């Protein structure tokens, strides 16, 4: 086994992070896209399902379900209705920075991923839902799909076999919950973006009631290299319940905020210090750490100096995991105002099916505005703990969960600073 | 009074500035509070004597 | 934020709205994509085409899209009021969006709001007393690994400073549209020191693959 | 005429009894003498609804708004 | 090799997305019908 | 032969296949308090009041649209069931204003009955409480959209039985106005059947509006005229 | 805190304070209150007739 590992090159799954040697179908053919994929896709979808369930791929995008079991849910037999693959390329979660750079720098590997994913479950076509804020990269992806079709390579007679497979690009119109799993499915139908109830599962009812599925761009792009590359060599990184090269990226208070592709098991302290400049003012100056992006509670310093970057380790630390905000925030800034701005973000971006998320994000935003002013009593802050215990599990989607957790984390860790805030305003009044 | 706004009415301050207090005021005076089914008897020591109510 | 129509002419159909048959060729492409039986699904890209063909969309455009896609208009009004791209208020040519939620405010977004404020003159949310400078502050755009960022029409501006902001202001007043890339070095998302990321050019079809 | 009230010469017009079955109702109505009508009970019919049926493919049962 | 090889997106106008999808309409497998032509036919 | 076992508090009963929890609970004698569901309307999961606890699972699931899988045991009288009902009754009365005098639905508001029998006694959320400007559907329908609990019952009714498609949701977050975007006087047949759909006093009768109040009005059986059906 | 005359009040420099919300007829334990309500030419809800039987009023 390994002693928790570190960074090492040629363990990188996908290359061309930024500014690399070229981009074209010829550049993808030189880097290693469109290599012998007829041999792979002319073998059988259950072979790719066995390959993925061998790989132990953890489903990215902060949900937590494994990819192979979800795709095995998709292996219902052949009925009289078509089947779709929906590649979600959204970046909500302020921080996210996940696949903007990826879809600007390597779309042909994404086409590889959606083609292998469609073959692996008998899909008929794929819709790529790009975020509407990304018009230039939607044009670049259109150029890549144009060249892929122009090689006569997907569509009718895709890679020799008589297998029809198309890809479409649908822009968003500016939203947050279109990143979510089923409001996507209704917004592709042209209806206003609103999720469905989960116990009718998307594996049976999808785009107007066709069995489709939704996959995230990291999982899609990493999927065909599992086929063309080593069986469970990908699984040889970090742990065995969860493994892979994930995009651990820092946007916050560092020098050169940026992206790295690393192993799943890694010390977060040595990640932050030894891959993005350093923490501005040294390690001792920083206030706190958030992993996850925005649906994840905060971590203080003494905890994060022992944290390895695994899903099970962060659930043991009672957090989740996400993309590109695995960051610190420094001491001189107000974490009160930071989390209050996060809750204002959630109020400006949430749909309104569920009564409790609407009303709860309303209370939490007005109460955090009062706490930024510092104008309550401590009974109010324990009532805020109570309401954030009331929301979680009572919503359709998990934006209510992602709104309820940072309030919980703030009350878990920075109790006395809020108490001092309220005391300062009491002496200001008196 | 009791710590229950389903039997005793809420007082004026929370009545004029709440929502649920106005709801419980309104339905408490119109409908009447519900009383669970059963037969009871009790008696106090009134100055006449064993004043019973059934 | 004004979710009721309230006719008040310069609105109130019929205000003359009309396409080009080349746009009808685009709509043929868009409803050539979707499966037949669901002509009612192209509302979002057709309505975005209406926004790009008339920079703020009127309600006559909404009735005309409802006439084409044979849906009742109330669903079109739902879609046009739900999302954020569709600006029902009349706006100018250039639309400045200071993107500011969590990392952007944490890296001094207020410098940029105050710079655009006391250079342009008008306040946030509202607009200039001419065209082409509707300023609003907006939620996260995605590219968080760079500065509190600036979206103009289909263009991003990253890794900021007030002086290149002043260059953007004067060159938009004149008519020079600058580069889409970031500023102050590191032309993309970079660790902007000395490549702690990958250095060797990858091989591809010349090393070991697994049976394919 | 003095107040606009509703004076009624109807002593029995404000009695209403609550029973548990129709047979005891008929038995009491014949026991206590007067005539009676039986408006029979009409319970709500059970139906079958599902959200997966609300999102069908070719079938027209479609909410088209949510 | 540190020369930025994109910014071929420097020249994209407001309509190149829809024009590109318009030029990419043919050689497409026929996108089937299903029952009625609409939920209200 | 299409008879599925559920245990409502330990009592077994046999259920049709592909039906909800709520139909089974109405079959055995219970009622779960419910808002956005209605038995002549298609099922939506908006109101989040139909909640109940299913044993051997952490998540409290909805029961207006859970199809009955095999062998349930339903906790309608557990602790967190009543705690979730208390929480949602606290949320629905947050943004609902102080109009219970001048409402038209004193005795017949759903919120008042379910707030007494299922919700808390004391309120919270000292500040806030948004307000919505009203619309004018027509001379028959008085409309005070501040009382609208955003339940989406009138919209499904219009779009599935009236078919007029004039009532939709517009907006996001807290600010979701239900109705017509374009000030069009929604007038059609069955427009009178929407003052009884709306469970709160948001949509009320205009020619009745301020004349009585339901406990004084005694009820009397009758048969319609002027139509062939009655 | 005596109980006498049965007066009504009105707003400061304003109109009547009642609404005809019928709570007092619902709670009058001899039902001496009688309220018949109509709205006037404004739109705000008001009354037509508001009666106390001083015989049946038990104070
Ligand atoms: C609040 C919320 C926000 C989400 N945002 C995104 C997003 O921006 N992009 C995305 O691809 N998926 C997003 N998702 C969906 C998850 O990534 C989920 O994993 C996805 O449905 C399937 O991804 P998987 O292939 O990793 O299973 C979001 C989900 C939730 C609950
Ligand atoms: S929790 Fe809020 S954002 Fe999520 S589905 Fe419910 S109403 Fe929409
Ligand atoms: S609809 Fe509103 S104002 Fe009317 S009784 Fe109900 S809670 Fe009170
Ligand atoms: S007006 Fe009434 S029925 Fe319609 S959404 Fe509001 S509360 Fe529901
Ligand atoms: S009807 Fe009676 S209880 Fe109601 S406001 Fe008027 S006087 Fe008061
Ligand atoms: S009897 Fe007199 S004091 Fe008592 S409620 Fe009636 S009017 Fe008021
Ligand atoms: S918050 Fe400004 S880019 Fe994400
Ligand atoms: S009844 Fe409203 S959510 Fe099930």
């Amino acid at each position: 086994k390994t002693s928790f590992g570190s960074l090492k090159d040629e363990d990188r799954i996908f290359t061309n992070l930024y500014g690399r040697h070229d981009w074209r179908l010829k550049g993808a053919q030189s880097r290693g896209d469109w290599y012998k994929t007829k041999e792979i896709l002319l073998k059988g979808p259950d072979w790719i399902l066995g390959e993925v369930k061998t790989s132990g791929l953890r489903g990215r995008g902060g949900a937590g379900f494994p990819t192979g079991l979800k795709w095995s849910f998709m292996n219902k037999p052949s009925d009289g209705r078509p089947k779709y693959l929906v590649v979600n390329a959204d970046e909500g979660e302020p921080g996210t920075c996940k696949d903007r750079e990826i879809i600007r720098h390597d779309p042909h590997k994404l086409v590889e991923g959606c083609l292998v994913g469609g073959r692996a479950m008998g899909a008929r076509a794929a819709y790529i839902y790009i975020r509407g804020e990304f018009y230039n990269e939607a044009s670049n992806l259109q150029v890549a799909i144009r060249e892929a079709y122009e090689a006569g390579l997907i569509g009718k007679n895709a890679c020799g076999s008589g297998y029809d497979f198309d890809v479409f690009v649908v822009r968003g119109a500016g939203a947050y919950i279109c990143g979510e799993e089923t409001a996507l499915i209704e917004s592709i139908e042209g209806k206003q973006g609103k999720p469905r109830l989960k116990p009718p599962f998307p594996a049976d009812v999808g785009v107007f009631g066709c069995p489709t599925t939704v996959a995230n761009v990291e999982t899609v792009a990493v999927s065909p290299t599992i086929c063309r590359r080593g069986g469970a060599w990908f699984a040889s990184f970090g742990r065995e319940r969860n493994s892979g090269t994930k995009l651990f990226n820092i946007s916050g208070h560092v020098n050169n905020p940026c992206t790295v592709e690393e192993e799943m098991s890694v010390p977060l302290k040595e990640l932050i210090e030894k891959h993005a400049g350093g923490v501005t003012g040294g390690w001792d100056n920083l206030l706190a750490v958030i992993p996850g992006g925005s649906s994840t509670p905060l971590i203080p310093k003494s905890v994060c100096e022992t944290v390895l970057m695994d899903f099970d380790a962060l659930i043991q630390a009672q957090t989740g995991l996400g993309t590109a905000a695995v960051i610190v925030m420094d001491r001189s800034t107000d974490i009160v105002k930071a989390i209050a701005r996060l809750i204002e973000f959630y109020k400006h971006e949430s749909c309104g099916q569920c009564t409790p998320c609407r009303e709860g994000v309303d209370w939490m935003n007005k109460v955090m505005a009062r706490f930024v002013r510092g104008d309550a009593r401590p009974a109010e802050i324990d009532s805020l703990w109570e309401i954030s215990k009331q929301i979680e599990g009572h919503t359709i989607c998990a934006l209510g969960d992602g709104a309820a957790w940072p309030v919980q984390g703030l009350i878990r860790h920075f109790r006395p600073e809020l108490e001092e805030r309220m005391q300062r305003f009491a002496q200001q009044h008196q | 009074k009791v710590d229950d706004a389903k039997v005793s009415p809420p007082k004026r301050a929370e009545m004029k500035t709440s929502m649920e207090s106005l709801i419980h005021h309104f339905k408490l005076y119109t409908e009447g509070y519900q009383v669970p089914p059963g037969a009871t008897y009790t008696a106090i020591e009134a100055p006449k004597g064993e004043f019973g109510v059934y | 934020a004004l979710f009721v129509h309230r006719d008040t002419p310069k609105n109130n159909p019929e205000t003359p709205f009309d396409f080009t048959p080349e746009n009808y060729k685009r709509i043929e492409a868009i409803v050539k994509n979707y499966p037949e039986g669901h002509k009612a699904a192209a509302v979002l890209p057709v309505l975005d085409l209406a926004q790009r063909q008339n920079g703020w969309l009127p309600i006559s455009a909404m009735n005309k899209v409802a006439e084409i896609l044979q849906v009742p208009p109330m669903r079109v009004y739902e879609v046009a009021t739900f999302y954020t791209m569709y600006n029902r208020k009349p706006v100018g040519k250039y639309h400045i969006q200071v993107c500011t939620t969590t990392p952007c405010m944490l890296r001094n977004s207020d410098s940029i709001l105050e710079a655009i404020q006391k250079k342009l003159g008008i306040k946030v949310g509202e607009t200039t007393p001419d065209k082409l400078f509707t300023l609003i502050e907006v939620e996260c755009l995605g590219a968080c690994v760079n500065a509190p960022m600036v979206q103009i029409n289909d263009n991003y501006y990253e890794d900021l400073t007030p002086k290149d902001i002043e260059e953007i202001i004067d060159e938009l007043k004149a008519g020079k549209i600058p580069k889409p890339g970031p500023r102050s070095g590191r032309f993309s998302c970079e660790p902007a020191g000395g490549l702690t990321s990958l250095t060797e050019p990858p091989k591809g079809p010349g090393f070991g693959v697994q049976a394919g | 005429p003095l107040m606009g009230w509703a004076s009624t010469a109807d002593p029995l017009s404000n009695l209403v009894l609550t029973f548990s079955t129709k047979e005891d109702a008929i038995a009491f109505a014949e026991k206590n003498g007067w005539s009676y009508d039986v408006e029979e009970r009409k319970v709500p019919k059970p139906k079958s609804k599902s959200y997966g049926a609300n999102f069908s493919w070719n079938k027209r049962t479609r909410v088209s708004t949510k | 090799n540190t020369t930025y090889k994109n910014l071929q997106h420097h020249d994209y106008s407001t309509y190149t997305f829809l024009d590109l999808n318009l030029d990419l309409s043919k050689f497409r497998m026929p996108q089937p019908s299903s029952g009625r032509e609409s939920p209200r036919h | 032969s299409n008879l599925i076992e559920v245990f409502v508090d330990g009592q077994s009963v046999m259920v049709e296949p592909g039906t909800t929890v709520l139909q089974a609970c109405e079959k055995v004698g219970m009622q779960i308090p419910r808002f956005c569901y209605h038995e002549r309307l298609s099922v939506a999961g908006n109101c989040r009041m139909c909640l109940v606890e299913i044993e051997k699972a952490p998540k409290v699931v909805a029961a207006c649209a859970m199809p009955v899988m095999k062998g349930w045991n339903i906790l309608t009288n557990s602790e967190k069931t009543k705690k979730a009902r208390e929480g949602v009754m606290e949320f629905l009365l947050a943004n609902h204003p102080l109009d219970c005098p001048i409402c038209d639905q004193g005795g017949e508001c759903d919120l008042q009955d379910q707030s007494m029998m299922f919700g808390s006694d004391r309120s919270r959320f000292l500040e806030g409480k948004r307000a919505v400007e009203d619309k004018n559907i027509g001379p028959l329908v008085k409309t005070i959209m501040t009382r609208c609990i955003q339940c989406t019952r009138c919209i499904r009714f219009a779009s599935e039985i009236a078919g007029v498609d004039d009532l939709g949701t517009t907006g996001r977050g807290n600010d979701m106005q239900v109705g017509t975007y374009i000030e069009k006087m929604f007038m059609s047949e069955l427009s009178g059947n929407i003052i009884d759909i709306c469970p709160v006093g948001a949509l009320t009768s205009k020619p009745y509006a301020f004349t009585a109040r339901p406990w004084e009005t005694r009820k009397t059986e009758s048969i319609d005229v002027m139509d062939a059906v009655g | 805190r005596f109980r006498g005359e049965h007066a009504l009040r009105r707003y400061p420099s304003g109109e009547e304070r009642c609404i005809a919300c019928k709570l007092c007829e619902a709670v009058c334990p001899a039902q001496a209150i009688t309220i018949e309500a109509e709205p006037r030419a404004d739109g705000s809800r008001r009354t037509t007739r508001y009666d106390i039987d001083m015989t049946k009023c038990i104070y």
